[PDB]
RNA sequence: GGUGAAAUUCUUGGAUUUAUUGAAGACUAACUACUGCGAAAGCAUUUGCCAAGGACGUUUUCAUUAAUCAAGAACGAAAGUUAGGGGAUCGAAGAUGAUCAGAUACCGUCGUAGUCUUAACCAUAAACUAUGCCGACUAGGGAUCGGGUGGUGUUUUUUUAAUGACCCACUCGGCACCUUACGAGAAAUCAAAGUCUUUGGGUUCUGGGGGGAGUAUGGUCGCAAGGCUGAAACUUAAAGGAAUUG
RNA sequence: AUUAUUGCUCUUCAACGAGGAAUUCCUAGUAAGCGCAAGUCAUCAGCUUGCGUUGAUUACGUCCCUGCCCUUUGUACACACC
């Protein structure tokens, strides 16, 4: 039978949210069901930070990361990213990590 | 059997007045031959340089600037205002969750009759001792802040061209008169003009252009 | 050629999907007081002496 | 068969007896 | 100190673009792409390719007149993946580590006040 | 270029990349949330106008004027249909490149209708909370949304205030989550799905094994597609639900 | 005893110059080299079951490959994915 009180995900007092598109497979999905992550990462990376500053002007410069919000589609969310599948209980747990 | 560089005319870029280094960078053209000359052809390019790269200091890392090339003289071509942008990183940082965003804009003419559109962005701030984990303005708030912001901009322009407006923006006088009137309505943080684009120049007037040079 | 001598001061574990590689923190003897972590190939215990062929550069994870 | 394609199966089926009956209206 | 130009690195998947121009943009100077320095299509975006072309680009960059350069790294954008391709990093790395200078770089990835239907339909690319 | 990998494709017509401008139509990113509003469908740029509404405050007004509803009526996602416009985008159909034993598909390309808009139709969605509305009673807790009240609360400085934002206690009415469970259930679970063999507050609607079948038929609505109403013969001992162990 | 059981002598003197893709076994008296006894057996070991003789190199780890166990999860399967 029913196997979530949030049903799909997060929708109480509305009836129609609005669809966004999966970043991975372009599948439409109700934004409130979407499953999202902020991709904040540095512009450079791991090792490049030394060889960066070394062959640059300015003192150490500044460094300005990238920021983009990722929308996945369940199937896509499950096939790789945040998902695993949790036990009938751990499921309920909304707390991030 | 050509290699355009063993042929390319060459050139250095000079900045205008109200900043730091009038010297900027370099370019490439094509030799001023009869039929197609290095002059009239291009020149009228534009160059985007972060003003921290042109003001020296680093309390200006954001705020990109569009300089347009109008006139030329013997390996020395001057430039005038053409716009102002923000670094993509800055915004993308500035716009955090859990808080209201507010934008607003306006079109308007200046003394030396350039026509432009400037923007403005501000976010609501938590206020030191606030318990509730988000802080949101009340829409009635947001209509008001936009109105105030709008009134403020329509004054700060048509003061002596972009010339004074350029001089106006650089020390962000506007940012804080905004901040001033604002705080009667709602907290708020950041608060900048973000962008401004040019959409109607007047005429050359080779004299007036020459006023930023010496 | 600059040869650089360093003494193993702890054994941290095996990396490499295979696992033939071991992570270890060393102390160079030609002026101590500074430490870098390197990656071995052969078997290692504490108090051994590695020839850091290039003095300053270190790794972490191995796949 | 998928419930909805069965709905379509008969939709057609009705439209044909619709056709065939008209022949003798 | 230097003579400055613009780098502009388009990094998508299945290929990586590097090409410096005059800071005005109007006038080029030397391009070459990741698809140039290898032949396999499959390997048209790989970091190893991006290296060899960051190499070929730095060469003519210094062999003509640009001692230094600002970069505007870029992904596909529009209504696509927005995230940086693989060989963007390798390219930047293999141009600062070449012997050219670096100065103040930003992301120019076209982000829209969203729209124009994304490709591949409501049910998405399924396989 | 595109993919797991390719190919159909595009490239002296300098493709792809770059720069400066311009146009067309769509859309409203990030802020966006267990947050708002609406009868439901649904509704996220600004500004003006136009009427509309709930909650709250109220020692105002009227005084039973109400609850729920066969018939009948207003609205009603998406596609679809008529006639103009619009036709950027994506893209039923079609044609293709690959894949396959096959491959009418999945993946790739071309791309008609459509996608948007006006005037009119159509009236259906897992139109879902798969849970009728009005009234009462029964139990704990922290957040939040709107209103209000209380305060020698914080922060704003100017000369104290006045403001506004904040904080703390209460109180209505919201969207919800938590823990319990007196209680209920076949169970999963449920502050209602409780106050039911100790069986009655008021009222509407639907079901009575499975298939036959939402089929036949008549009526009726529609341009159509189809909507509403809607049987029987015959067949059949299970179909089904929730939980358990494999 | 021919299609030659085996043993001996003379003569005849091949391929094979370290073995492609692949793939087996193994951690100490072990691997590998080496012969013996027993089974079979009238006769026949290039097999096997044990035996002792000589005696290393290299790990003392991991989840990459492969194999399998365990959870979790889905199931309309329970004659249980043949
Ligand atoms: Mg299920
Ligand atoms: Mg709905
Ligand atoms: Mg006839
Ligand atoms: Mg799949
Ligand atoms: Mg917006
Ligand atoms: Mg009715
Ligand atoms: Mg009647
Ligand atoms: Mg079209
Ligand atoms: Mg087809
Ligand atoms: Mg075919
Ligand atoms: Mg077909
Ligand atoms: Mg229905
Ligand atoms: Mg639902
Ligand atoms: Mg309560
Ligand atoms: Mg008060
Ligand atoms: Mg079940
Ligand atoms: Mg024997
Ligand atoms: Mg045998
Ligand atoms: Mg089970
Ligand atoms: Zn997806």
């Amino acid at each position: 039978p029913k196997k979530r009180a949030s049903n799909g995900r997060n929708k109480k007092g509305r009836g129609h949210v609005k669809p966004v598109r999966c970043v991975n497979c372009s599948k439409s999905i109700p934004k409130d069901k979407a499953i999202k992550r902020m991709a904040i990462r540095n512009i450079v990376e791991a090792a490049a930070v030394r060889d960066l500053s070394e062959a640059s002007v300015y003192p150490e410069y500044a460094l300005p990361k990238t920021y983009n919000k990722l929308h996945y589609c369940v199937s896509c969310a499950i096939h790789a990213r945040i998902v695993r599948v949790r036990s009938r209980e751990d499921r309920k747990n909304r707390a991030p990590p | 059997v050509v290699d355009p560089f063993t042929r390319k005319e060459w050139f250095d870029i000079k900045a205008p007045s109200t900043f730091e280094n009038r010297n900027v960078g370099k370019t490439l053209v094509n030799k001023s031959t009869g039929l197609k000359s290095a002059s009239d052809a291009l020149k009228g390019r534009v160059v985007e340089v972060c003003l921290a790269d042109l003001q020296g200091s680093e309390d200006h890392s954001f705020r990109k600037i569009k300089l347009r090339v109008d006139e030329v003289q013997g390996k020395n071509l001057l430039t005038n205002f053409h716009g102002m942008d923000f670094t993509t990183d800055k915004l993308r940082s500035m716009v955090r969750k859990w808080q209201t965003l507010i934008e607003a804009n306006v079109t308007v003419k200046t003394s030396d009759d350039y026509v432009l559109r400037i923007f403005a962005i501000a976010f609501t701030r938590k206020q030191a001792n606030q318990v509730k984990r988000h802080s949101y303005a009340q829409s009635s708030h947001i209509r008001a802040i936009r109105k105030v912001i709008s009134e403020i901009l329509t004054k700060e322009v048509q003061g002596s061209t972009l010339a004074q407006l350029t001089s106006k923006l650089i020390p962000e006088v506007i940012n804080k008169e905004i901040e001033n009137a604002t705080k009667d309505i709602f907290p708020l943080q950041n608060i900048h003009v973000r962008k401004v684009k040019l959409l109607k120049q007047p005429k050359f007037d080779v004299g007036a252009l020459m006023a930023l040079h010496g | 050629t600059p040869v650089t001598l360093a003494k193993v001061i702890k054994v941290l574990g095996r990396t490499g999907s295979r696992g033939g590689v071991t992570q270890v923190r060393v102390e160079f003897l030609e002026d101590t007081s500074r430490t870098i972590v390197r990656n071995v190939k052969g078997p290692v215990r504490e108090n051994d002496i590695l020839v850091l062929m290039e003095s300053e550069r270190e790794a972490r994870r191995l796949r | 068969m998928r419930a909805k394609w069965r709905k379509k199966r008969t939709r057609r089926l009705k439209r044909k007896r619709r056709k065939v009956r008209a022949r003798s209206k | 100190s230097q003579v400055f130009g613009v780098a502009r690195i388009y990094a998508s998947f299945n290929d990586t673009f590097v090409h410096v121009t005059d800071l005005s943009g109007k006038e080029t100077i030397a391009r070459v792409t990741g698809g140039m320095k290898v032949k396999a299509d499959r390997d048209e975006s790989s970091p190893y390719a991006a290296m060899l072309a960051a190499q070929d680009v730095a060469a003519k960059c210094k062999e003509v007149g640009i001692t230094a350069v600002h970069v505007k790294i870029r992904a596909t954008g529009g209504t696509r993946t927005k995230t940086p391709g693989p060989g963007g990093q390798a390219a930047l790395r293999a141009l600062a580590r070449s012997g050219l200078r670096i100065g103040r770089i930003e992301d120019v990835t076209p982000v829209p006040s969203d729209s124009t239907r994304k490709k591949g339909g409501r049910r998405g690319r399924r396989l």
